[PDB]
RNA sequence: GGUUGCGGCCAUAUCUACCAGAAAGCACCGUUUCCCGUCCGAUCAACUGUAGUUAAGCUGGUAAGAGCCUGACCGAGUAGUGUAGUGGGUGACCAUACGCGAAACUCAGGUGCUGCAAUCU
RNA sequence: GAGAACAGAAAUCUCCAGUAGAACAAAAGGGUAAAAGCCCCCUUGAUUUUGAUUUUCAGUGUGAAUACAAACCAUGAAAGU
RNA sequence: AAGCUCGUAUCAGUUUUAUGAGGUAAAGCGAAUGAUUAGAGGUUCCGGGGUCGAAAUGACCUUGACCUAUUCUCAAACUUUAAAUAUGUAAGAAGUCCUUGUUACUUAAUUGAACGUGGACAUUUGAAUGAAGAGCUUUUAGUGGGCCAUUUUUGGUAAGC
């Protein structure tokens, strides 16, 4: 029925995709570790493509995977952005959901004019407990139909707590 | 077939595709019998015996008017071949006693021109659903 | 032409018996269009044996012409006459192979009196000589013996 | 999910072996275990095969046939209680009993126990069994870790330690013995020695104690009911050893109920299937069922 | 021009079977060989080392040598008009007990008990192989099987 | 009979959906001092067996279920083929004689078996 | 396939399905899924000696290759390789 | 051509039995790859052109693309299946069984591995048929343009090519 299998958060990624490489990504990368209080990963460009003015193997983009309280305290300050209202696109089939932010200002956050101001995507996707099924090396399986992870399941848990409102269809 | 019956009396079908490519060798003095591996030149059909070249489904009406065509036809084509009268309703198969006891219970759905069959064999809900006709009460 | 000569036929109108089984079925089976067989009465075996038994003794190919022949080469095996001869043959039995490879190839004549077929080189079946014509090999043997 | 496989998908495709699709063999690494060198004929490469559950330790000596793998002998965490240890019983100073027991263990029944003592002695030094001249190789075995990562201070390497030090051959080397530095590349045997006896749980459980009376009392739950101290957990290894060098034998559980009695109820919750007639009639009722439209 | 390669027209002889790529079974491993053994050469292409050459596909050999991870194999092949002894050095993979070398050996022991119950009753054994025999004489019935008469059958297009 | 560890063969074992599971086991599951590894104790490491749950895993059942397996005078002694003729036919090609013999098709049945060791109302 | 500010067909970030439809310098064919592919860590077995063996064959040479013996090393907890 | 060593033997352009290997013929294509005729249904909520309020970030359109279940037809360099003919090995005295000797190899281990001593088992001693004797050595001639027929088969319109 409903005991164990709560539904819950299983991580956050803030995601900047800058667009190039120097200072303004090391500015940027610098925004997601004074927010996160980890380390961010730089991730590579997979192709160049001379209209986006990127070259293979050039570092694009930076990003942080954030888990469990403090990643659902940076959730709650992106909504509060959004003033708790996303649109019922938003949420994938597989049951996670997102959104973005201009400017990073927004969600505490002084100014220093040397770090300047960056929007960034909000990824933050839904597990139950027992994902570890999934993970771990040894017996490595797939989560059952029933458990697992739904639109509408995560849709109607996010107006649940949040007391928010999803959108359109 | 269509000046005598309509354009519409008859399904013509051409049951054989010319999937085979010919060469010329082709000489243009002269090069020789040397390296005389032909380009292509053409396609043709490899056809058997007993082997079906066209089929034509009309009404039984129309079966004199069908046989003239394809006695007509012959006229372009090496070598014999003769008409032959099926048994078998129009271009589906079954003796038309078979496909009539059928179609007279629900087992035949109206595909693209063509026909599908109630099996017994896939899920009973969807062949339910795919055949009412086959189980409903029905006359 | 091995399968000819592993049964002693190597030359046209010579003739043996042998004892049937599958692994010389086989061996009659690849060498068909080139042999006349069948199922040897004992009046024709009587009769081979008797006009055209030849014995085999040091190489040497001996005319079976009086039963001391039969018992100094064939005596070790029970067999000490012409008529002990014939009957390992006909009821085929225990020393078979040694009786019948003691008789060399019998040397046949043409059939007097003809193939009775206007072409010996197609089957008994399909109008005649080659293959086995069963009973019918007695009629053909005795002409030509 | 709309995700559906096309009957072709699935008529083409080549399942993995069943260990392979249960996630539980490697078979690169069987082989290399397992394989012997031809002409050594018939003797066994003989595997130290050891396990952790999330609750029990499995210490298993295996060998190969065609016809499956064949056990000398097996020894189980679950078994320590009847040599003094209760708590902790899947924690590395267990690991490092369990491999203990298995040594003196098998190596009794082989009659190998007496020539080949083990350490005896115990500082966790880095050390092999080497053999005595004049008289029989020790008896030889190769660690098999299954799929549990080589991190330098596992488990499954205390295992191999008691093991070794049981007296059994196993070849192996120090650098994953909790005490190693990567800079120093040397073996602090201080560290390892701790590890055998429990230290790591011993000095957690002084510092939480101090630290936190409330937490220590639920992670500790245990040790507080038999009025187990601390500082007494190197006295309960110590001794343990002692057990089982004294009396390394099997003793199988006890056994209520028989194999017989056990089958007739335990899984006559087995849901018994249909015969193909009974199918039959399930089949023309739910046609009956589902007739007319809708 | 032309191409003659070591592994020259193998694409249908080294493939695997079908919906059968991949590890080699550990069975393949735990076979155990001897000097004298019989085995049969099959090219398993998954594994290159240790290989049989194409013309040693389907041909068995007897074993004269063994090693770490091979058997050495002698074959007696034929060149020219006469056969040349040759010997080759297949990975395991690649070689399997030839099993009719199996029914021989069984039928050898076979053949000694049935010397010996003969002898231990003191009897005739007959222990060699007779082939397949001409058939003797029956009876059969017509109870219930009285024959059903056949004809010939009219000629007709079912197309 | 269940369950676990190590397996043999490697779908009768896989796939999809829905049920059901006593006991023990297995699991999920609590924790972060310690060895150890992460962007992230999620995985990997360690610790308790203590707070919890059969939801999932796992096991078994259901299904005119997809697949896979097996059988059959199901198709078919058909297709193809070794051998024979101074056989037919302008030819394409075909028939007969002595033999060998498929695939698809159809229908019926089936849906893991098992070795070692341990443990269980 | 379904999802996420600027973001577009195409940038980066989740999740699901996924028997290989990819990748493995190169022609093609074979082969491979806890790998033989992708990321990382440590390395010089691309070394030393000299025989046997397979292909091509005259059972000469050459190229290539296979399994051992005797050294000295690499890696890994280890079996091994 | 010269012989030599032996003498029923192990032989063999053959069968049988047993046990292997093979991917051609055929077959297949509502099975993978590739090709190919036709509709049918459903998708696009993410290619597009309209008409309906220019309206359209909204409907019904026909048109692609794609998906599902069907449909007609194909492959030397496609295939799950898969012949016939051809093809490897075996059918024992150099064998079998029992006992227990040697070693520096090998094993936890006199444990294995090899090779042996001593003991036992010869009527069919391990299918068939045949054997015109089997085995072996040296030396040397000519030849090293070939052509024809059935069947398989490639190039070519074809050819007494």
């Amino acid at each position: 029925q409903n005991p164990m299998r709560d539904l819950k958060i299983e991580k956050l990624v803030l995601n900047i995709s800058v667009g190039e490489s120097g200072d303004r990504l090391t500015r940027a990368s610098k925004v997601l570790e004074q927010l996160s209080g980890q380390t961010p990963v730089q991730s590579k460009a997979r192709y160049t493509v001379r209209t986006f003015g990127i070259r293979r193997n050039e570092k694009i983009a930076v990003h942080v995977t954030v888990r469990g309280p403090k990643a659902e305290e940076i959730l709650e300050r992106g909504l509060k952005v959004k003033e708790y209202q996303l649109r019922d696109r938003n949420f994938s089939a597989t049951g996670n959901f997102g959104f973005g932010i201009d400017e990073h200002i927004d969600l505490g956050i002084k100014y220093d004019p040397s770090i300047g101001i960056f929007g960034m995507d909000f990824y933050v996707v839904m597990n139950r407990p027992g994902a570890r099924v999934t993970r771990r090396k040894r017996c490595k399986g797939t989560v059952g139909n029933s458990h697992k992870t739904t639109k509408e399941d995560t849709v109607s848990w996010f107006k649940q707590k949040y007391d928010a409102d999803v959108l359109d269809k | 077939m269509t000046t005598v019956s309509g354009r519409d009396a008859f399904h013509l079908r051409v049951r054989v595709h010319p999937f085979h490519v010919l060469r010329i060798n082709k000489m243009l003095l002269q090069q020789g019998m040397r390296g005389a591996w032909g380009k292509p030149h053409g396609l043709a059909a490899r056809v058997d015996i007993g082997q079906i070249i066209f089929s034509v489904r009309t009404k039984d009406s129309n079966k004199d008017v069908v046989v003239e065509g394809l006695r007509r036809a012959r006229y372009k084509f090496p070598g014999q071949q003769k008409i032959i009268l099926s048994k078998k309703w129009g271009f589906t198969n079954l003796d038309r006693p078979e496909y009539l006891k059928k179609r007279e219970a629900g087992e035949v759905k109206d595909d693209g021109a063509f026909v599908k069959f109630l099996s017994k064999k896939g899920s009973l809900e969807n062949n339910i659903r795919e055949f009412p006709e086959y189980f409903a009460a029905q006359a | 032409r091995k399968v000819l000569q592993l049964l002693r036929l190597t030359r046209i109108n010579s003739g043996t018996f042998v004892k049937v089984t599958k692994a010389t079925l086989e061996l009659l089976k690849l060498i068909e269009p080139y042999v006349a067989y069948g199922y040897p009465s004992y009046s024709t075996i009587r009769q081979l044996v008797y006009k055209r038994g030849f014995g085999k003794i040091n190489k040497q190919r001996v005319p079976l012409s009086d039963n001391a022949i039969i018992e100094a080469n064939l005596g070790k095996y029970g067999i000490l006459s012409i008529d002990d001869l014939i009957h390992e043959i006909i009821t085929v039995g225990p020393h078979f192979k040694q009786a019948n490879n003691f008789l060399w190839p019998f040397k046949l004549s043409n059939p007097s009196g003809g193939w009775g077929v206007p072409r010996k080189f197609k089957h008994f079946i399909q109008g005649g000589s080659f293959g086995n014509r069963e009973e019918f090999i007695n009629k053909l043997v005795k002409s030509m013996n | 999910q709309k995700d559906a496989k096309s009957s072709a998908y699935s008529s083409r495709f080549q399942t993995p072996f069943r260990r392979r699709r249960e996630g539980k063999t490697d078979y690169y690494q069987r082989k290399r275990l397992v394989t012997q060198h031809k002409a050594k004929y018939n003797t066994p490469k003989y595997r130290l095969v050891v396990r952790f559950t999330n609750k029990d330790i499995i210490c298993q000596i295996i060998s190969s046939t065609i016809t499956g793998d064949v056990v000398l002998a097996a020894a189980y965490s679950h078994e320590l209680p009847r040599y003094g240890i209760t708590h902790g019983l899947t924690n590395w100073a267990a690991a490092y009993a369990t491999g203990l027991l298995i040594a003196r263990r098998t190596l009794q029944k082989l009659g190998l126990d007496e020539t080949y003592k083990g350490v005896e002695e115990v500082e966790g030094e880095y050390e092999l069994t080497e053999a005595v001249e004049d008289g029989p190789r020790p008896f030889k075995v190769f660690l098999d870790i299954g799929l549990q990562r080589t991190t330098t201070g596992a488990r499954v390497f205390g295992a191999l330690k008691g093991a070794s030090d049981g007296g059994l051959y196993v070849p192996h080397s120090e650098n994953r013995f909790p005490g190693w530095d990567f800079e120093t590349e040397e073996i602090d045997p201080e560290l390892l020695r701790s590890y055998i006896f429990g230290g790591h749980v011993s000095q957690y459980m002084e510092e939480l104690a101090d630290d936190d009376e409330e937490r220590f009392s639920e992670l500790f739950k245990g040790y507080l009911a038999d009025d187990i101290d601390a500082d007494s957990l190197e006295d309960i290894y110590t001794s343990a050893h002692e057990a089982i060098r004294a009396d390394p034998a099997f003793k199988p559980t006890e056994k209520k109920f028989t194999k017989e009695q056990y089958a007739a109820e335990s899984k006559k919750y087995r849901q018994t299937k249909l015969s193909k007639e009974e199918r039959a009639a399930r089949v023309a009722a739910k046609i009956a069922a589902l007739a007319g439209q809708q | 021009g032309k191409s003659h390669g070591y592994r020259s027209r193998t694409r249908y002889m080294f493939q695997r079977d079908f919906r059968k790529h991949g590890a080699v079974h550990l069975s393949t491993y735990l076979k155990v060989y001897k000097v004298g053994d019989i085995v049969d050469i099959k090219a398993n292409g998954s594994i290159q080392k240790g290989m049989p050459h194409k013309f040693y596909q389907g041909k068995t050999g007897v074993v004269y040598n063994v090693t770490k991870s091979s058997v050495g194999v002698i074959i007696n092949k034929m060149v020219g008009n006469r056969y040349l002894e040759k010997r080759l050095n297949l990975r395991v993979e690649h070689i399997k007990h030839s099993k009719c070398r199996q029914e021989f050996l069984e039928r050898v022991k076979a053949n000694a008990a049935k010397r010996a119950e003969a002898k231990a009753q003191g009897v005739a054994v007959q222990l060699k192989r007779q082939p397949a025999q001409p058939r003797e004489s029956r009876i059969v019935s017509t109870e219930g099987n009285v024959p059903q008469t056949l004809a010939p059958v009219p000629y007709e297009t079912f197309i």
